RNA sequence: CGCAAGACGGACCAGAGCGAAAGCAUUUGCCAAGAAUGUUUUCAUUAAUCAAGAACGAAAGUCGGAGGUUCGAAGACGAUCAGAUACCGUCGUAGUUCCGACCAUAAACGAUGCCGACCGGCGAUGCGGCGGCGUUAUUCCCAUGACCCGCCGGGCAGCUUCCGGGAAACCAAAGUCUUUGGGUUCCGGGGGGAGUAUGGUUGCAAAGCUGAAACUUAAAGGAAUUGACGGAAGGGCACCACC
């Protein structure tokens, strides 16, 4: 900490509370924007319908077809 | 990184200095920043002081010198070999070489 | 197998006349012979190589791959050293680092947590030691705690003879050069820390050079 | 050295100090050397206090006599002004000389043949002999220094404030230091002033050697 | 791309968005 | 340095700087127990006994080892009080 | 400005230890400083001092040994109970063998091992080991 | 072209260190010395050694050489052990003493001696080499 | 040779000063201001730092009025080139100059918040003060100036070093730090997306201030080292180099 005064509890608490938003993983779990745009909506599993089977091209030096499924 | 302890210049407690127009270029270099030579020189270099004294009117008339102060920018001092890339230790030497 | 010594200290260590290396450590004499530590701490002293680290300098055409060897050393009651040797073959780097560990071995001071019962088992106080960004705090723990630390300083503290110890390392500890020397700098500052137990004055006993100067003038040239 | 009239500042030694110019020091003063100088003259010369010049040479001469083997006192000069003086002091006291070219790593490197391992150093100038002071920081070597008014006290343990710049005020301060050490071992008695003349301890100018032959032809 | 001209191309691009929001307002 | 029986347990008691009271490290190689001679009151010669001083590494490279010797020898009555 | 007189006066005598001054001077004199130094002196980390009266805040020349490793100050003055005195001494001091947190109590300024005897908590001043 | 290599110059500085007594000025005599006092496996290299030996040997006829240390240079140190001058430069009866050096001796025991000349101060105190 | 104009204030000019910063250099007069030093004056804690709120703020740019010598975005042309709608040349619009309102940003940098303490040395300088031989002008003496030897305080710097620190470069601060706390304000949390979208607010406008996310990615990055390379500066050498 910086300000160490004995009656500086509300500043030291409130300054953290503001600067904790600048933490990436805090703002992913305290703004509901990630929880909104999470395709499962906060589930570990989800049932869906296979509408097309699509073979994805592997990225850098690894040259291969990654056989995925659009659900 | 910070290559020099001064900022390749001679302001330390100013904030601002007047810009100089360079002699080779017309660059706007700060005055303290700019490489300066007060060139004092005879009107002829070596080979002509013989003959111009021979056909002179007055008996042993000393000729006038040519007092011009040059202001070189960093680019036109190193191109015309006025200043030069010294070693990372020997840069610090602020001794005008004889 | 002889070791006919070179330095003035090494002469008396061959003679069986200076019987403790605690007499060497008292006068801060530079041990610069390999076989001074091989003499006293001969049959107890355990060598473990921390890591073989292949270093490279990019030259005109191709790289020169040399091999850095970090050797932790120490008998399991008091003495430890951390030697580093860079060589072109690994088997000489491992060989050369075990020697360079010995020249720079220190005694660890060991004290007590709370009650002062039996033999000492922990660091006498809290000592920090560092090189680079790696800061290694040593903390005295109660009996039967063990070395609560990373695998690496545990390997130097199991060799120190310190049974029970806490740590709180801080920095790029992944680099084993800075991390082994930080924890080594800590266990060297255990005896260089003036506790209120040691206010009782230093009686200046005679140096091993001061006493046997009459031997130093009859044994060799 | 203190409150003994046996080792008190002798009357015949002050008349050597004034002629030699040991009092007559440098133009700049080192902050570490204020304690050894009475007063600064006009024309910038620091008057080195000749008791506190004397007093410091006694304690220096004590620490040499406290070495049981008189041969492991490494007596070093690099500059000409004390090249002879050290090589005579080494003969008088029985000490070890290196007069000119102090090889870096003599005290530190083992495999070097020139690996002497001394017990006390005597230095002609802490700057001229900067190198012996630093190899004195790697192996446990205490230091006597023939200090000047400006010469530093970095890695020197018993400073002797002297005019080691002057030609005839080096050998004169090796003369006091050679004498004092020899008496305390029980060789020279304070009855008779010493057989050796203080003019032996002077580096002779080769100009004044090709002059002395012409003068004394 | 210089960070000075990247800025200049964002300033022209923002200028074009005030231009095209006004077509609806 | 005692246990809880009172017996001395640590394997060596390191030296301590006579000038600054700071204990000399087992590898502080700029630290030196300088021996100063003792003079017989009227003979003016080495008694065979000495005066032994420890000045730690940091003081020599600070440049204060000879100011301290000049002050410590004064308390042992070597250098004249007046000085 | 000078807001903690005890903080400056202990830092001034901490720099003298780390440098190696044989005695040290501190400019303003709170009674808290003298009451701090008496606890330092009775444990015997420092030698005797004498205060220097000018009709102002007092000055103090403290005669140092080289025993004092660090002289600390805990600003702000945390009010401490007997249960919490263990937590303060188990991180701020080197071991459970030596080192002394002096903290002001209603029984006057005194060390932590005495606060366990007298059975009185209070506001933390600093430390020395 | 003719620059002596370290295998020539080191045989030059050990043969003179050991066998100074046997050598001389003449090349052809100490060409032949090098056969008895050394095992030189070449005809040519022996002459290269013995050539610069005679060069150094003509220099030890004069004075001190850098990389040589012999029993005769020990005898010079023994010869120069015993120089004796006439009564000293330090035993004068006119010795120049400043008033400020007269003041400090007056605070010593030796306030007024028999054999000193006191002076007057050099007023116009200019003792610094100017700036630039 | 004269003249009229509008700019600008060389050399003197400095690791010199002042100002809160931006900035500020012809002579004099005028009008307020200010530090530093001096102080055996006076009040007697009146203070430090500061959300909100505000003053000022280079250049460019905007609005109006005046002025337009030089320079000169845009633009006209001549070159250069494969091309140059670039560098280079000659012209020239806005502007550059001033007056009154706007704008509030710069690598606005010492890339280093401010107040305080403590912790080495060294030689300079700037301002005030104090004291000290002598040199010098007012000559007809004092006191002032000019120097000359120092000291104190304050300021801009400089050198030095195992103070110590740090990833190092470097730093008497960037030190007094796991031995972690003098006070306090702003502020950062992998690279991007992005200073973007959106909402407010400011402005005549250009734009400023506040300011995300979806997504994307395993590195981006700092200091240093070795090499290779250079349309960098040198120092060599060779009839597979020239002379």
């Amino acid at each position: 900490g910086k300000c160490r005064g004995l009656r500086t509890a509300r500043k030291l608490r409130s300054h953290r509370r503001d600067q904790k938003w600048h933490d990436k993983q805090y703002k992913k779990a305290h703004l509901g924007t990630a929880l909104k745009a999470n395709p499962f909506g906060g589930a570990s599993h989800a049932k869906g319908i296979v509408l097309e089977k699509v073979g994805v091209e592997a990225k850098q030096p690894n040259s291969a077809i990654r056989k995925c499924v659009r659900v | 990184t910070k290559k020099r302890r001064n900022n390749g210049r001679a302001k330390k407690g100013r904030g601002h200095v007047q810009p100089i127009r360079c002699t080779n270029c017309a660059c706007c270099v700060p005055k303290d920043k700019a490489i300066k030579k007060f060139v004092i020189r005879n009107i002829v270099e070596a080979a002509a002081v013989r003959d111009i004294s021979e056909v002179s009117v007055f008996d042993a008339y000393v000729l006038p010198k040519l007092y011009v102060k040059l202001h070189y920018c960093v680019s036109c001092a190193i191109h015309s070999k006025v200043v030069r890339n010294r070693s990372r230790e020997a840069r610090k030497d602020r001794t005008p070489p004889p | 197998k002889e070791w006919l010594p070179v330095t003035k200290l090494g002469r008396l260590v061959k003679d069986m006349k200076i019987k403790s290396l605690e007499e060497i450590y008292l006068f801060s004499l530079p041990i610069k012979e390999s076989e001074i530590i091989d003499f006293c701490l001969g049959a107890a002293l355990k060598d473990e190589v921390l890591k073989i680290m292949p270093v490279q300098k990019q030259t005109r055409a191709g790289q020169r791959t040399r091999f850095k060897a970090f050797v932790a050393i120490g008998d399991y009651n008091g003495h430890v050293g951390l030697g580093l040797k860079c060589s072109k073959e690994v088997a000489t780097a491992i060989r050369g680092a075990i020697i360079l560990a010995k020249l720079s071995i220190v005694p660890v001071r060991r004290g007590y947590w709370g009650n002062k019962i039996g033999k000492p088992h922990t660091v006498p106080c809290k000592v920090t030691g560092r090189c680079g960004s790696v800061l290694v705090r040593l903390i005295p723990a109660p009996r039967g705690t063990g070395i609560v630390s990373a695998p690496v300083p545990k390997k130097l503290l199991l060799m120190a003879g310190i049974d029970d110890c806490y740590t709180s390392a801080r920095g790029c500890t992944a680099t084993l050069g800075n991390f082994a020397k930080a924890t080594f700098d800590a266990i060297s500052k255990t005896y260089s820390y003036l506790t209120p137990d040691l206010w009782k004055e230093t009686v200046f006993t005679k140096s091993p050079y001061q006493e046997f100067t009459n031997h130093l003038m009859k044994t060799h040239t | 050295s203190g409150a003994l009239d046996v080792l008190q500042m002798k009357e015949e030694d002050v008349l050597k100090f004034l002629a030699a110019g040991t009092h007559l020091g440098g133009t700049n003063l080192d902050f570490q050397m204020e304690q050894y100088i009475y007063k600064r003259k006009s024309d910038g010369i620091y008057i080195i206090n000749l008791k506190r010049t004397w007093e410091k040479l006694l304690l220096a001469a004590r620490a040499i006599v406290a070495i049981e083997n008189p041969a492991d006192v490494s007596v070093i000069s690099s500059r000409n002004t004390g090249q002879r003086a050290v090589l005579k002091f080494a003969a008088a006291t029985g000490a070890t000389p290196i007069a000119g070219r102090f090889t870096p790593g003599t005290f530190t490197n083992q495999i070097q043949a020139a690996f002497r391992e001394p017990r006390l150093l005597v230095v002609t100038d802490p700057q001229a002999d900067h190198q012996p002071l630093m190899e004195a920081s790697y192996v446990n070597l205490p230091t006597i220094a023939l200090c000047n008014t400006d010469s530093p006290l970095h890695y020197v343990d018993i400073a002797i404030p002297c005019n080691n710049k002057g030609a005839h005020s080096v050998g004169l301060m090796w003369w006091m230091l050679a004498q004092e050490v020899l008496r305390m071992r029980g060789t020279i008695s304070r009855e008779h002033p010493w057989e050796v003349m203080p003019d032996l301890y002077f580096y002779r100018d080769p100009e004044e050697i090709e002059k002395e032959e012409q003068a004394a032809a | 791309m210089r960070a000075k001209w990247r800025k200049k191309r964002m300033r022209r691009l923002k200028r074009k968005r005030r231009k095209m929001r006004q077509r609806s307002k | 340095m005692q246990s809880n029986a009172g017996e001395f347990v640590d394997l060596y008691v390191p030296r301590k700087c006579s000038a600054s009271n700071r204990i000399i490290g087992a590898k502080d190689h700029a630290s030196i127990p300088m021996n100063v001679a003792e003079v017989d009151k009227v003979t003016g010669r080495f008694n065979g006994q000495s005066k032994t001083y420890a000045i730690c590494g940091a003081i020599r490279r600070m440049g204060e080892s000879d100011d301290s010797i000049l002050r410590l020898a004064k308390s042992h009555g070597i250098v004249s009080q007046n000085f | 400005v000078r807001m903690n007189v005890l903080a400056d006066a202990l830092k001034s005598i901490n720099n003298a230890e780390k440098r190696g001054k044989r005695q040290v001077l501190i400019r303003p004199c709170s009674k808290v400083i003298v009451r701090f130094l008496t606890v330092m002196m009775k444990h015997g980390y420092i030698g005797e001092f004498e205060i220097i009266d000018d009709h102002r805040a007092g000055k103090i020349v403290v005669n140092l040994t080289g025993r004092l490793n660090k002289c600390g100050v805990i600003s702000p003055r945390f009010d401490v109970q007997l249960k919490d005195l263990e937590k303060w001494q188990n991180n701020l001091l080197p071991s459970r063998q030596f080192g002394f947190i002096v903290l002001t109590t209603s029984a006057g300024i005194m060390d932590h091992e005495e606060a366990r005897r007298k059975h009185t908590g209070g506001k933390i001043l600093g430390f020395f080991f | 072209g003719r620059v002596r290599t370290k295998t020539v110059k080191k045989a030059a500085r050990v043969i003179i260190e050991k066998y100074y007594t046997r050598l001389g000025n003449d090349f052809h005599t100490n060409k032949r010395v090098c056969e008895e006092i050394a095992i030189i496996p070449s005809k040519k290299l022996r002459n290269k050694i013995a050539g610069y030996v005679t060069h150094l040997m003509k220099r030890i006829q004069r004075g001190p050489v850098r990389g040589i240390s012999i029993k005769l240079q020990e005898e010079e140190r023994e010869r120069r052990d015993n120089y004796v001058p006439e009564v000293s430069a330090l035993d004068q009866e006119i010795i120049e003493v400043d008033p400020d050096t007269k003041e400090m001796l007056k605070l010593l025991d030796f306030g007024s001696l028999s054999n000193l000349q006191v002076t007057q101060p050099t007023v116009g105190m200019n003792f610094k080499t100017p700036r630039g």
